[PDB]
């Protein structure tokens, strides 16, 4: 519990007041760092495929609130989040962003967003694009992180107007791989990123942020490459990493102490391995010093302690991760995805292989011409590993003419050019043996498509529901048209079961247990299993509830043991 | 060649309770020659495999390798007079003290083990690089 | 010269049979199996095994049958497992006077008819 | 007589510490290492926080006057012994400059990584001057371990400093204690990552894990908040003491009974 | 099952219904392990 | 008597493979005339127990129970020839229908008397006198 007083000001009272240029001229200006939680995005989009539930997100927004109002940001929307709430946990991604927006009035809320198709799984036209930015902006996003791929500034272009045109932050990410120190990988060499700057900043771009989303970047390079980005452009530069190495908080503290102007990091319970590192043990180490960042240390522990509860809940969802890897610099998968690939080659009876692996994920890459590795591209990167895996090849057996080699769609898609182009274009043979006489095109592939007629496509979602769809219900239909439309149905089948608490969501109840439900604010639902009958022929079980008082009796079949 | 079997009570799966006479199975080795049927006799016995119940296949052996028995000059009194056929000290002796180890984890389980976390199944050994 | 150690090229019910009379004599006994034959227990019955058909030497991951079928890996068992002997059983080589010329350009003594019989 | 086995046995460098740092202590078993003609380590635990006022018990002038008198006591190295992680990264540069001034022994920098930043530490020792410092195979570090020596390698590589050791061997050997070490899922702690905590109770590496598991069976894996509290206030009332092997397990029983 | 041909039969367990919906009845047929699957149709199982 | 095998590939547990022989064990059968060792080849072959996989047991059979075999008048075209199909008959499997049986029963109970009055718990199986 905190607190008593109303809630102090805070850097969303700042932007308000200033806006978004003036905004990150102020972050550029201030001397203490300045410090992004992402313990509700990219913390349990790392170590629990994305699960975490509004719920447990949205019932300790209130306390950041009040015991942390110094924060610069909650990073709490986009990446998985969107579609994974709607695919797996029957819940939507408006109701939890309205509800961050209301429990923490005074910070920042930030989103991660791919320019090229802001939250979904495809290309789309311009309009829809701009449609979902504006839309996320309308429901409490004041700080967007938008990113490409393959860093292609040209397909960032879309989403950083439609971004400033809403008038709020546009932060434009330069995705870190390689190693600037390195001079046997020259592709990446400091100049990749300072002149990557100067593009975005002309693009007009409110902060830079450098998104090392493999946790690849080293201290002695960040001191580096810190020291030059602020050379290079007058913005403020943001600093989001890994901690895959086990040595990403030594990495953080290299660029505090270089002038970097905020920084990303998770709570203690869900920091380390594939997440971001420790929020409380870097405030520690900078406690007292020059650029201090002033968040109470015993409020952190306590809203750590919290966090590590509500990871109890989630056991389903634990990775098999032990702890610190340094192969992660010959490999350089992302944290995001180390694990969500660690069991895709689970799933194919790989996991004893899972080093070999590795080499061929490097080995990949460096067949491509050697590219950004991050959501879709390393899935790419990855679908061709397990692949030469599998079918046991290698690259000279890869890109040999002769050798048939039948390429997974992914890698096809994006030789195509499907995600964009690298400085570079694509490898010409390699492309043409994947591509079977399917034609591949070098354009944004965003200006190759048709406008939506928005009006045409909402009356075909309406028509569908048959009743009105909200305009972020239209957005959600624009970027996932199946997984909102079997969420709809799921929703009028079940009800608001995101109001219930998680134990209840993925378990029910057990007998003789009790629950409050919130339907909405203020009005409180009391429920208790009485019993559960033995199944029925016909295969029918009913449990017996009270509710608020009086009993009630239903009927579901049992699917668990063969009964329609 | 040269072997014939008449079983008793023995196949897989059999039940041997203990109420009457112990057989499984009788087994007769022909050859033209004497000495020969000898060690056609003992290549049929060490080859069996009888798993579930113990059995007396080396006491067997013992008898038809022994030098009296190959050269015709033992008597009703041979066995009940020949203590090495009957070795007998509790045998141990470094494999057997690491069988009886083995047995006894397999079956009882090891203390610090048996009430906590398992290892995933066929794991992959630990290979020296 | 004095026969002390019989390998057996071939498997199932052949080489059991070999086996037998191999141990009733007191001559000592060499197995070859494929990979498909991994389980079988000929590989077993005898007092030494090795596998036919794969590993680095190879230059091909081998055949079931082929595997069984080949001359060289045959030798190179005989040769590795100190065999005076090959009794190569039925089918399979026994009837190929390559073989058989290979056991003695290997001084292995075959069990069987002199090459030019075979021919 | 064990220093002499141990000697004999093959070990060449003896890290010889006390839990409460008592010199007078340790007299014993480093005049038996020189005797035997090893090394001797002297380690001094580290606690508290030299860089905070507020816990003057443990400040700078205490490292090194402990260094000057383990060297009279005839130490051939001094390491600092870090059981519970507690050096921080700003506090390691002040540290090392001023024990390598005080005494001309080499410094032997071991820590654990229970913060999730002992390798920020590690680093911030190695560039001022220390001469040794300890790591753990990456499988096998990292949480209540030692930080993960692959990834230190990989950061010093190319450095005035650089430890020239091999990346693709200690990837392999790591690799390899990784198949290793799923064949003691039986041992594994329900510990998940960093815990900042650790500054608040001090608990050591061993100890943590141990204490967390011990205070869920005695029920109370639900208070401890007031445990850490309690053992923080524990070890004040024995009047701010190293915690470390046995005189930690007495404050986590202290701890434990006070709740 | 006829004069002079005497089973012998132990029902030795019954398990739980599966899905699909199957129970396997673990019987001992002259001494000899047997796995039968039945529908569970008591209770709503095809 | 007079029985020979030639095996050592089978046994319960083991799993055919398609890639090799399909042979599972040679049977030779002596006696002391022909007839008679057609009769104890009869006895031997339909004294086989072998379940889990399909043999040629009946097919054996009906070689050797033919005339044409007992008489010696076979021509090398006999089998291709003589079938008279043989060629078939089936098989009861009685004991596993009755498993079947009362797995059923015992899992469903019986139409008539599942929802009736039930006999008093465990009483007496009649005696007949
Ligand atoms: C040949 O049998 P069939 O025509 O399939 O079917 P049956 O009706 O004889 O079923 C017999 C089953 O009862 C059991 N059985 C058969 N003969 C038996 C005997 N003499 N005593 C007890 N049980 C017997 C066996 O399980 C048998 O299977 P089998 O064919 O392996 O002997
Ligand atoms: O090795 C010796 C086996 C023969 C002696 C055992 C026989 S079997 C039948 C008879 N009844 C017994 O109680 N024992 C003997
Ligand atoms: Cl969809
Ligand atoms: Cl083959
Ligand atoms: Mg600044
Ligand atoms: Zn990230
Ligand atoms: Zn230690």
């Amino acid at each position: 519990y905190a607190n008593g007083n109303g809630v102090k000001d805070g850097t969303k009272q700042l932007l308000d007041t200033l806006g978004p240029k003036k905004f990150g001229e102020w972050m550029r200006n201030e001397k203490r760092v300045l410090l992004t939680d992402t313990t509700m995005r990219d913390g349990h989009q790392s170590l629990l495929a994305t699960r975490m539930r509004t719920y447990d997100i949205a019932r300790i927004a209130g306390t950041y609130s009040h015991a942390l109002p110094n924060l610069l940001s909650l990073e709490c929307w986009g990446g998985a989040t969107f579609d994974v709430s709607m695919r797996f946990l029957t819940e939507d991604p408006w109701e939890r962003l309205a509800l961050i927006r209301e429990g923490a009035p005074n910070l920042l809320l930030q989103m991660l967003l791919r320019g090229a198709n802001g939250v979904g799984y495809t290309n789309y036209p311009d309009n829809v694009v701009k449609y979902f930015v504006r839309q996320a902006a309308k429901g409490g996003i004041d700080l967007f992180r938008v990113f490409d791929c393959l860093n292609w500034v040209e397909n960032m272009r879309v989403s950083m107007d439609a971004i400033a045109e809403e008038n709020k932050l546009c932060e434009a990410a330069i995705c870190y791989t390689g190693d600037i120190l390195n001079s046997a990988r020259p592709k990446y060499d400091l100049k990749y990123y300072t002149n990557l700057a100067v593009e975005l900043e002309k693009a007009g771009a409110h902060i830079i942020a450098v998104k090392d989303m493999a946790g690849l970047l080293k201290p002695a390079a960040a001191k580096v490459l810190f020291k030059a980005l602020r050379e290079a452009t007058g913005l403020p530069i943001h600093f989001h990493t890994h901690d895959t190495s086990g040595i990403a908080a030594a990495t953080v503290l290299a660029a505090v102490e270089a002038g970097v102007d905020a920084v990303d990091a998770a709570m203690d319970a869900l920091s380390g391995n594939t997440s971001q590192p420790c929020l409380g043990s870097i405030v520690e180490a900078l406690s007292g010093s020059e650029r201090d960042p002033g968040l109470d240390p015993a409020w952190i522990r306590r809203i750590s302690f919290y966090w590590e509860a509500v990871r109890n809940q989630y056991a389903a969802f634990e990775s098999d991760l032990k702890g610190p890897a340094s192969e992660v610099y010959l490999h350089e998968m992302p944290g995001g995805q180390f694990t969500n690939l660690k069991e895709q080659a689970r799933s194919l009876g790989l996991e004893t292989r899972w080093h070999q692996v590795a080499q061929a994920y490097a080995d990949a890459n460096q067949m491509f011409g050697d590219i950004v590795k991050v959501a879709p591209s390393s899935k790419v990167v990855g679908d061709m590993a397990l692949m030469m895996v599998s079918q046991d090849l290698t690259v000279a057996d890869v890109v040999s003419p002769d050798r048939e080699v039948s390429f997974p769609e992914s890698v096809v898609s994006m030789l195509k050019g499907d995600l964009g182009q690298p400085p570079s274009g694509w490898p010409e043979a390699l492309q043409k043996k994947a591509l079977k006489g399917e034609k591949p095109y070098t354009v944004r592939p965003g200006s190759l498509l048709k406008e939506a007629d928005l009006d045409a496509e909402r009356k075909v979602i309406e028509k569908k529901l048959e009743r009105e769809v909200s305009d972020f219900e239209f957005a959600s239909y624009l970027m996932y048209p199946k997984v909102f439309t079997d969420f709809a149905l799921a929703s009028d089948t079940y009800g608001p079961v995101s109001v219930l608490p998680t134990p209840a969501y993925f378990y029910g109840l057990a007998d003789g247990e009790e629950l409050f439900a919130d339907i909405e604010k203020g009005k409180t639902l009391v429920i208790v299993n009485q019993a559960v009958s033995a199944t029925d022929s016909q295969g029918m079980v009913t449990v017996f509830f009270e509710l608020n008082g009086q009993p009630r009796r239903i009927k579901v079949p049992d699917r668990a043991h063969g009964a329609t | 060649f040269g072997i014939r079997l008449d079983g008793g009570t023995s196949y897989s799966g059999a039940i041997i309770t203990r109420y009457y006479d112990p057989l499984l199975v009788k087994v007769t080795a022909w050859a033209p020659n004497p000495l020969e049927a000898i060690s056609r006799m003992d290549r049929a016995l060490r080859e069996f495999r009888i798993r579930g119940v113990a059995t007396n296949l080396t006491f067997l052996e013992a008898i038809i390798g022994h030098p009296k028995f190959r050269d015709n000059s033992y008597t009703t009194r041979f066995i009940d007079t020949t203590p090495e056929l009957f070795q007998q000290v509790k045998r141990q002796d470094r494999a057997t003290k690491l069988l009886t180890y083995l047995a006894d984890v397999t079956v009882n389980g090891h203390p610090e083990a048996k009430d906590r976390p398992k290892p995933l199944e066929n794991a992959a050994r630990p290979v020296v690089p | 010269g004095p026969i002390s150690k019989i390998l057996v090229a071939n498997r199932s019910e052949i080489a059991i049979r070999v086996f037998r009379a191999a141990n009733e004599l007191g001559i000592k006994t060499v197995a070859i199996w494929a990979e498909e034959d991994k389980l079988a227990l000929h590989r077993f019955k005898a007092d030494e095994s090795y596998q036919v058909g794969r590993g680095p030497h190879l230059a091909r991951d081998l055949g079931p049958i082929e595997s069984y079928l080949s001359i060289d890996e045959v030798i190179r068992v005989a040769k590795l497992s100190g065999a005076d002997a090959i009794h190569p059983g039925y089918g399979l080589l026994s009837e190929s006077p390559e073989f058989v010329d290979a056991c003695n350009k290997a001084g292995i003594i075959f069990i069987g008819p002199k090459a030019d019989t075979m021919r």
